[PDB]
């Protein structure tokens, strides 16, 4: 079984970083919707959902490979 | 940027100009085949085609025939290939008899004299190629076992 | 068993006779095709009109009765 | 197959085959003298009947001779 | 007469077109005039776009040309179409409409071919006309 | 004995089918009604419907009850 | 070529000519029916034998009749 | 908003008036019968909604409500299966002794001696042995009593009533508009995330919370009557945590991404459970949970009222290259306007999925005690193979129906469909050539081997003791998949299935699963399968591509999808429609699936299924005869067809005698089918003329004039009785053989 870790500040740091990267990426790449004008609740929900998805994937991969 | 075009700039003929059908490589290969190459008599077209096909005809008969596990496998395979060559020559002869009317033109394949020359060349080339394949397999042990002699 | 197989044989003989006699007597014409004698003994059909006329000739009745003859000798 | 499948399918297949032979290099040098067509309706009925009848006869003859030989001969 | 210089509808080509028998035995031509550029279905399979004005098309069979004529008649209200037969020697034989008037309309000068002066039930039995060149119609 | 019986019985089926087929050909090609006015052949043709209907009735009779007895026994 | 006959039971409804895919039939002047017209077959060399005209004919047993005969390139529907 | 709910209220009044007017849906049929043809036309075109009206909205509403009616029928069937399992089955005795009690959920009444069909199935019970596999499903679901089956039947009946009420409401009271049906993006989002995703999530919940503890107690040897009820497993966390200690940690490891703590009840063990011979249920629980996560993620892809999401029209129009012209442009309009194109795609996919289900379910038995239930395995493989083949041919048929009816060349200029039509001759010619090549170099091997064995030349045959055709690629794939645990799948304890290689998993001295070696005969029969599938593809694709026109018939689209011919002209144009191509492709599908199931039955009976005895040797049912006999047609005829039909023809006087009766009856009906298949309409119409004369003589002619069945109906009736006869013959033979010897 791949090793997973209990919740810590590193896990929070990766998850927060993944959320902030996904918010900026959703700000830049979404075609149909000063820089944060038009930023709505569905776009925030979609970006933060991708942030949780990316953070979960990154946390599991780094816990597998030992970076923790 | 379209890669598929109507054939011969005629959209209503039953063909399409494709990279498989009408590229430079395909046209060069077809125009350099003996059946289409310019400057050849029908006899020499027959000689080249017969040499190639009669040369490759020896192999399956030698390797898979009923006498393949006997000491006379190559002789039987060559004789069977020669019989197939004679049958195909008879097919060519009856095709040329029924397909063409007797004309003065003899430099084209689709004439009676030209097809008779092509059949003669195909027979002579087929016998020569089959005999060459027989010689090569008889004299090279690598061909007798088809590569297991290296192991 | 001999009783049953002879009555089966009678069935097959009567049915083959039905096909063959119906082919011979309707060869000159029927309600679906009253001018069949103008078309000969063997022809494919009379077209999809009038409901469809597949296997209407007496040659086709021969063709259908051949299977029943094979069944009877079988 | 000659008694179940009928003509137009096979005729269109033969149209496709005629196109294939006419458009294939090194084979369009050879030309048929008679145009390839599907068998006619009456001809196809007869050919299916012939294959059917030959199968019937050969199957039963082989069965009766080999069975009688195996049991008694 | 058939004008060979009439431009053709814009077609990308297909494998369904005419074979060697069109250039060797006989070929068919259909011309028609359209009020606008519009997409029609080819009778050999595929979509082509006909130009505004005159259109000339080549086929292998007369039935393909008449199918196209029926299609453009019932879908584009085009009735001025003309169908010709062309031989390898270059002789052009006008086919449809033969006298300029469509065959479903009566025109003067037409003569009846194949008309029989009795009902079909008055045809002869074969036994009268066996070993004899008399027709079954009488 | 098996080969001889099977052979000549299949020949018999072929011959009887050929007899009816060539009779149908006789109706198609050779039957003159005007030379056969009120003949026995003409009267076959005039009650052909009764003949075919009664052949159908006896065929359906035989098949219904023979198949019913066989399936019943099974 | 197939043979197409038109018998005098024709009522001149022009349905057989409209049903013909090969332009074999045409309507000519006649005095035997109320419509004043009868079908005719001047172009039976183009007849494929499809019998769409026979399907289209509304008179009890047909007025137009197609007899299949010698097969040609046109009658066999060969595009080759 | 763009995705919204639009409904018309009371569009059709609920009345019995049209119930008394057969043919009301069709203007041609509403005039009433004049011939017997009318009746057949009434029952043949009734649910062909697009031919009755041109309004797409009414057609879509009819389709939606007919789908509700089918769902109601399926729920009634499921409720019936649960009730008949509850009241007329030996399910508790099977739960106590799975390895010795034959499942049986049908009991006959004693009327005419048919009570002999209530065979001794064990457990003190008499009934008809069932092979649908419901007992193993209920054991996997944790159903330990018949009371739960009664409640399942009640739930099924309530859902059937709910579906039929929903059909009546959503047609007759509140019918959705055409704009509601034309939301592909919303339908895919809801059906991916809610139907498949939440369904997988809730079933993973049921598996984790109910199925795993009950099945763990069952495999440990506890009797079902002392096992705690499922709600006790829900509320008593200690009772669960004795069996799975990670439940003592609660949902904190889930939300903190410490998921490996849950590694005891969500596993990736693979292989099979040694006690039951089925898949580990923890593996299935992680599997369905992962499928739930993947489906819910996939269900947020498509654009909706809010700005996020993909537009499928833009995706389709963006994918275009130099070889393909306009590319995938115009397909979104086709699939959002034509129901027939969607039916084609979905039938094709459901058929392929059913075939995948059959393969993957024989090879990896997912249910406890289903692997050693050889009749259940054979029945579900054969059944889902047949359903898959039928659905694939139906996808081809309804593709042809789209091509004839809904295709518009003006909206399809130089797209992929137009270019496919424009090189149809190349496609059909190359496929025809490869089909002839496959036929020669596959079937001529069998003919050649038959001749060589008949000529007394065994060394000239294609066999493993003669000139070999070794399946090196499939053997290499098997070696990779056997080597996959720990090398390319490091977290797997065992292989995905033992059919690729490994140990002999046996349950109750019967082989659950063992390695399935592939030799010369497997090579030949897999290339026979490839040949048959390519020929079926040739028939169906040629029918679809030439549905609108051809060189023969330039106006085939005007005649329609379903016509008998275009007359005897052009040499003969018989069976020129796409419908007749479907008619022939159904025969070839029958041949293909028949050869597939014959290969399956023989290969499992000869090399996989059998009894394990002392010193670990496996005695197979037919003693390993597949390797030397399946290389000739004579070997198939004698060692498979002749040998294994002994059980169905000697079943008379036993409980399996009904299969023998059905065997004979299918033998009857199939032959009866040839009477329609070989004959033609004119003969039967003239015979009907004579019978009409007979009825006229007694003044008993009916007012509705009897006519022979149509040419298309003759073909369809012959095909239907042919398929029924062949499938019933294989059904009776397979079931009698596998019940008797397995
Ligand atoms: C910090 C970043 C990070 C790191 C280091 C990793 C690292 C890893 N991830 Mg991971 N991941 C990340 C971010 C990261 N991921 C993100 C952001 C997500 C999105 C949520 C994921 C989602 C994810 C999933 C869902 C999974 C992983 C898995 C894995 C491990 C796989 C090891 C391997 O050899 O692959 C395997 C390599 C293969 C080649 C296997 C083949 C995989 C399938 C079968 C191929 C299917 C191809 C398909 C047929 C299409 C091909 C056809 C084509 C021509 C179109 C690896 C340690 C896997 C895992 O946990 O395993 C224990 C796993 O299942 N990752
Ligand atoms: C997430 C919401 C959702 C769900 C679950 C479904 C589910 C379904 N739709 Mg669907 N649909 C949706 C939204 C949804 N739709 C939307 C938004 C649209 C408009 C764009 C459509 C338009 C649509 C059409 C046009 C059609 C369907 C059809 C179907 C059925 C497919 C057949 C099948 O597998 O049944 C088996 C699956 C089941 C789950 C069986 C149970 C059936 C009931 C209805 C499920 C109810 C679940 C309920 C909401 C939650 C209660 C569960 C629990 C809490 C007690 C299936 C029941 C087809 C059909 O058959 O219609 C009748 C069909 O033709 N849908
Ligand atoms: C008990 C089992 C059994 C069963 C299931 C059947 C079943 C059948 N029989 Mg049957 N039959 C049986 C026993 C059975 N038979 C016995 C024991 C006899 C000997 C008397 C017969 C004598 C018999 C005859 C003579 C006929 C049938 C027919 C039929 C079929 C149509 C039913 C019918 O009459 O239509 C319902 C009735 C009508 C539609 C119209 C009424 C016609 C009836 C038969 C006339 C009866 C009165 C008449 C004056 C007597 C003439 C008989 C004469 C020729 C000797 C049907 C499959 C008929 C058949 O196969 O058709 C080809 C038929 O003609 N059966
Ligand atoms: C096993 C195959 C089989 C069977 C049963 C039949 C049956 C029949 N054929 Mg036939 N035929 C066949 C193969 C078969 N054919 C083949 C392969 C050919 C070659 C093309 C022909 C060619 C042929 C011709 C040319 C003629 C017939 C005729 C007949 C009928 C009269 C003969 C007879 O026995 O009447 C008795 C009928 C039967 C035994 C049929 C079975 C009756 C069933 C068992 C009654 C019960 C039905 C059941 C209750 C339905 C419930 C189903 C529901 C639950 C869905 C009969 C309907 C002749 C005819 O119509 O004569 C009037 C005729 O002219 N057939
Ligand atoms: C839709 C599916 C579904 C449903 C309805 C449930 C329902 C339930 N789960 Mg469950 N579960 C599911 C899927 C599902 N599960 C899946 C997929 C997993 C795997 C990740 C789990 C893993 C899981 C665990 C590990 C636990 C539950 C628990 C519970 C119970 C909730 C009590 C609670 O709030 O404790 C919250 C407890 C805290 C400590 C906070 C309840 C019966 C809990 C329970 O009572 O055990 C029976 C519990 O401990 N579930
Ligand atoms: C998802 C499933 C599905 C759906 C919704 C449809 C829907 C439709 N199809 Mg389609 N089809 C399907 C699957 C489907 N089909 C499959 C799988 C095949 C391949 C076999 C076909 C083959 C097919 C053809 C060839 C044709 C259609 C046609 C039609 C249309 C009208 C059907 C009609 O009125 O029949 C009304 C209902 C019936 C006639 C009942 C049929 C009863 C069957 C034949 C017998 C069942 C036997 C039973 C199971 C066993 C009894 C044995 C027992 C007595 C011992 C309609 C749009 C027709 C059409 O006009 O399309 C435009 C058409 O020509 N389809
Ligand atoms: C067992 C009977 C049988 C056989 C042998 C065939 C054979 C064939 N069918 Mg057919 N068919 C059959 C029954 C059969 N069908 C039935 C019952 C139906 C009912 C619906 C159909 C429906 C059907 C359709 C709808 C289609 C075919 C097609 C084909 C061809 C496929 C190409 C192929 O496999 O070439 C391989 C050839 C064989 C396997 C035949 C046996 C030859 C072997 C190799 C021995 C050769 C010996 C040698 C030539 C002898 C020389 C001796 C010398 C004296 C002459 C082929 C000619 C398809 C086609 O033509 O497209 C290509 C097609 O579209 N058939
Ligand atoms: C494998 C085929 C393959 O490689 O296709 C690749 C090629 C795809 O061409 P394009 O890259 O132009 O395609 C773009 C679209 O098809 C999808 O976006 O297809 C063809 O060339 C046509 C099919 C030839 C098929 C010959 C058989
Ligand atoms: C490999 C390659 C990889 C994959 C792709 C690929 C392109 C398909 C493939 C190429 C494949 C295939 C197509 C390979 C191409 C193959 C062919 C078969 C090669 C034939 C060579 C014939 C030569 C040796 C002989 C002439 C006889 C000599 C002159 C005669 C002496 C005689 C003359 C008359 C004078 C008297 C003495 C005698 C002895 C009687
Ligand atoms: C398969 C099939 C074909 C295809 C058959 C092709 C066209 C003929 C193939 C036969 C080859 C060319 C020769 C076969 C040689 C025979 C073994 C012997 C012929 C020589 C003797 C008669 C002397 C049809 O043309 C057809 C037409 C109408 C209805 C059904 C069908 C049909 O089912
Ligand atoms: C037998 C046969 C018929 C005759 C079938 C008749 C016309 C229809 C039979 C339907 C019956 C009436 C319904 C079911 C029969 C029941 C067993 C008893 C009848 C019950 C009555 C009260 C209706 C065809 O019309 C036909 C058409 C094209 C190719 C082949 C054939 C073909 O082989
Ligand atoms: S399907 Fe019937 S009516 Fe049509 S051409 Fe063939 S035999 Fe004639
Ligand atoms: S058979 Fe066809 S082509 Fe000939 S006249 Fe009649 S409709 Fe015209
Ligand atoms: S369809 Fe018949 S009635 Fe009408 S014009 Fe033609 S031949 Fe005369």
């Amino acid at each position: 079984v791949p090793q997973t870790v209990a919740w810590s500040a590193k896990t929070g740091a990766v998850m927060v970083l993944s959320n902030i990267l996904c918010i900026v990426a959703g700000r830049y790449v979404i075609q149909v919707k000063g820089s944060f004008a038009g930023f709505g609740l569905p776009e925030l929900l979609a970006s933060t959902s991708l942030g949780h998805i990316v953070g979960s994937g990154a946390i599991l991969g780094l816990s597998y490979v030992g970076v923790l | 940027s379209q890669f598929i075009k109507p054939y011969n700039d005629d959209p209503f003929v039953g063909n399409l100009a494709t990279p498989v059908s009408t590229s430079s490589f395909t046209k060069s290969l077809l125009s350099n085949l003996p059946a289409y190459r310019a400057g050849l008599s029908p006899l020499l077209r027959g000689v080249e085609i017969g040499l190639t096909h009669g040369y490759f005809l020896v192999g399956p008969f030698y390797k898979l025939g009923p006498l393949r596990n006997s000491d006379v496998a190559l002789l039987s395979g060559f004789f069977s290939a020669l019989g197939l060559i004679i049958i195909l020559v008879a097919c060519l002869t009856i095709y040329g008899v029924v397909s063409f009317e007797e004309t003065e033109a003899k430099d084209q394949l689709q004439t009676a004299k030209g097809w008779r020359q092509f059949t003669s060349g195909w027979l002579v080339g087929s016998v020569g190629g089959a005999s060459f394949a027989y010689i090569l397999i008889s004299n090279i042990p690598f061909l007798q076992t088809a590569g297991m002699s290296m192991l | 068993g001999d009783f049953l197989i002879h009555h089966a044989i009678a069935l097959a003989l009567h049915t083959t006779t039905l096909i063959l006699v119906k082919g011979a007597l309707d060869a000159r014409g029927s309600k679906l095709m009253p001018d069949k004698k103008d078309f000969g003994y063997s022809f494919p059909c009379d077209g999809p009109g009038r409901g469809g006329t597949c296997d209407i000739s007496a040659w086709d009745a021969f063709y259908l009765s051949m299977f029943w003859m094979l069944n009877t000798i079988g | 197959m000659f008694l179940i499948s009928w003509r137009g399918y096979w005729q269109e297949l033969i149209e496709t085959l005629v196109w294939a032979h006419e458009r294939t290099p090194l084979a369009n040098l050879v030309r048929w003298k008679d145009k390839p067509v599907a068998l006619s309706i009456v001809q196809a009925r007869l050919v299916g009947l012939i294959h059917f009848t030959a199968g019937y006869i050969f199957t039963y003859a082989a069965f009766v001779i080999a069975s009688t030989t195996g049991k008694f001969g | 007469t058939l004008n060979l210089q009439i431009p053709s509808p814009t077609f990308e080509g297909s494998t369904g077109g005419w074979l060697r028998a069109a250039e060797v035995e006989e070929k068919y031509a259909i011309t028609w005039t359209s009020p606008k550029e519009q997409v029609f279905e080819m009778p050999t399979g595929g979509a082509a776009i006909m130009r505004q004005g005159e259109n000339l098309l080549y086929l292998a069979r007369k039935e393909q040309c008449l199918a196209l004529a029926t299609q453009v008649k019932n879908s584009f209200k085009i009735t001025d179409y003309k169908v010709y037969r062309i031989f390898p020697s270059g002789e052009v034989q006008y086919l449809h409409p033969k006298d300029g008037v469509f065959p479903e309309k009566v025109n003067a000068g037409r003569v009846g071919v194949g008309n029989v002066s009795h009902s079909i039930g008055k045809n002869l039995n074969p036994a009268q006309i066996k070993f004899t060149s008399k027709s079954f119609n009488g | 004995q098996s080969a001889l019986y099977t052979h000549h019985q299949y020949i018999a089926g072929f011959l009887m089918v050929g007899a009816f087929a060539h009779g149908a050909i006789f109706f198609v090609r050779d039957y003159d009604p005007e030379q056969n006015k009120n003949n026995v052949l003409a009267r076959i043709l005039d009650h052909k419907e009764a003949i075919i209907s009664h052949l159908s009735w006896v065929s359906l009779f035989l098949g219904f009850h023979t198949l019913g007895i066989y399936v019943h026994n099974d | 070529s197939h043979s197409v006959k038109v018998y005098d039971t024709c009522i001149g409804c022009t349905q057989c000519v409209r049903a013909c895919p090969c332009d074999v039939l045409e309507m000519v002047s006649w005095d035997g029916c109320k419509a004043g017209q009868i079908a005719s077959a001047p172009r039976t060399e183009d007849c494929i034998g499809c019998k769409r005209c026979e399907t289209a004919c509304p008179t009890d047993f047909l007025s137009v009749r197609v007899y299949l005969g010698g097969e040609t390139t046109r009658s066999m529907g060969l595009a080759y | 908003k763009k995705v919204s709910i639009t409904v018309d209220r009371d569009p059709v009044a609920t009345s019995f008036e049209k119930w008394a007017q057969p043919g009301h849906f069709s203007r041609t049929l509403a005039k009433g019968p004049k011939t017997t043809t009318w009746i057949w036309n009434l029952h043949a075109d009734v649910h062909d909604f697009d031919s009755h009206t041109n309004s797409l909205e009414d057609i879509s509403r009819k389709i939606f409500s007919a789908h509700f009616g089918q769902l109601s029928i399926i729920f009634l069937w499921l409720s019936g299966m649960y009730f008949h399992g509850a009241r007329f089955s030996n399910y508790s005795a099977w739960l106590s002794n799975p390895t010795a009690v034959k499942p049986s959920a049908q009991v006959v009444w004693p009327i005419v001696g048919q009570e002999i069909l209530n065979g001794d199935v064990g457990g003190g019970f008499q009934g008809v042995q069932v092979t649908s596999g419901f007992f193993q499903i209920w054991r996997a679901s944790g159903i330990t009593s018949e009371v739960e089956l009664y409640w399942c039947a009640l739930a099924g009946l309530l859902m059937s009533g709910l579906m039929i009420f929903a059909g009546w409401f959503h047609y007759h009271k509140a019918a959705p508009k055409l704009e509601w049906f034309q939301n592909a993006e919303s339908m895919l989002n809801h059906h991916l995330s809610g139907l498949l995703g939440l369904g997988c999530l809730s079933w993973a919940g049921h598996q984790i919370h109910i199925s795993l503890p009950v099945n763990k107690l069952l495999d440990a040897g506890v009797a079902p009557q002392e096992i705690p009820l499922p709600h006790e497993f829900l509320v008593n966390r200690d009772l669960m945590a004795q069996l799975y200690p990670s439940f003592s940690k609660g949902l904190v490891p889930f939300f903190t991404l410490n998921w490996s703590e849950y590694s005891d009840f969500l596993t990736f063990k693979g292989g099979l459970n040694p006690v039951t011979g089925g898949l580990w249920l923890s593996d299935t629980a992680h599997h369905h949970l992962a499928l739930a996560v993947l489906f819910i993620v996939a269900g947020h892809m498509y654009r909706t009222n809010w700005g996020i999401g993909h537009s499928m029209k833009e995706i389709l129009e963006a994918h275009k290259g130099p070889f393909t012209g306009e590319g995938h442009k115009g397909l979104y309009e086709i699939l959002t306007t034509s129901w027939h194109a969607q039916l084609a795609i979905n039938l094709a996919m459901m058929g392929s999925v059913s075939i995948i289900v059959a393969h993957h379910m024989y090879a990896m038995p997912p249910y406890p005690y289903i692997a050693t239930d050889y009749p259940t395995q054979l029945s579900i493989f054969t059944h889902h193979m047949w359903i898959g083949g039928f659905c694939v041919v139906g996808g081809a048929a309804h593709a042809g129906i789209f091509m004839v009816r809904d295709y518009n060349p003006a909206q399809n200029y130089n797209n992929l469909l137009d270019r496919v039509i424009r090189h149809r001759d190349a496609i059909i010619s190359h496929l025809n050539w490869i089909c002839i090549f496959l036929g020669f170099h596959s079937f001529g091997l069998y003919i050649h081997n038959d001749t060589m064995r008949a000529l007394g030349r065994t060394q000239d045959m294609f066999s493993d003791t003669a000139i070999q055709l070794k399946p090196v690629f499939a053997q290499w794939v098997q070696s990779i998949h056997t080597l996959a645990p720990g090398n390319t799948t490091p977290n797997a304890l065992a292989t995905a299935s033992y059919a690729f290689g490994g140990d002999v998993v046996a349950v109750g001295n019967k082989v659950a699963m063992m390695p399935i070696s592939l030799g010369t005969a497997d090579f030949m029969v897999h290339h026979i399968h490839a040949f048959t599938i390519h020929v079926t593809v040739l028939i169906l694709l040629k029918g679809v591509l030439f549905s609108r026109n051809s060189r023969l018939i330039p106006d085939k689209a005007n005649l329609g999808f379903r016509f008998p011919c275009d007359g005897p002209g052009r040499g003969g144009t018989c069976q020129s429609s796409a419908w007749d191509s479907v008619f022939l492709g159904l025969f070839w599908m029958y041949n293909c699936i028949s050869v597939v199931i014959f290969h399956f039955s023989w290969k499992m009976q000869s090399d996989v299924w059998g009894t394990v005895q002392a010193d670990g040797t496996v005695t197979h049912i037919t003693g390993g005869n597949f390797a030397q006999s399946a290389i000739t047609i004579n070997g198939w005829l004698r060692d498979f067809l002749w040998a294994q039909a002994s059980q169905v023809i000697q079943s008379y006087g036993s409980a399996l005698s009904a299969y023998g009766l059905i065997f004979l009856g299918a033998h009857f009906i199939w032959a009866f089918s040839l009477m329609f298949l070989f004959s033609g309409r004119g003969y039967w119409q003239e015979l009907i003329e004579s019978i009409v004369w007979a009825h006229n003589k007694l003044n008993v002619a009916p007012a509705i004039q009897p006519r022979a069945l149509s040419i298309t109906q003759g073909r369809a009736v012959g095909l239907a009785h042919y398929l029924l006869g062949g499938i019933g013959t294989t059904w009776a033979f397979f079931l009698a053989r596998i019940i008797s010897v397995g």
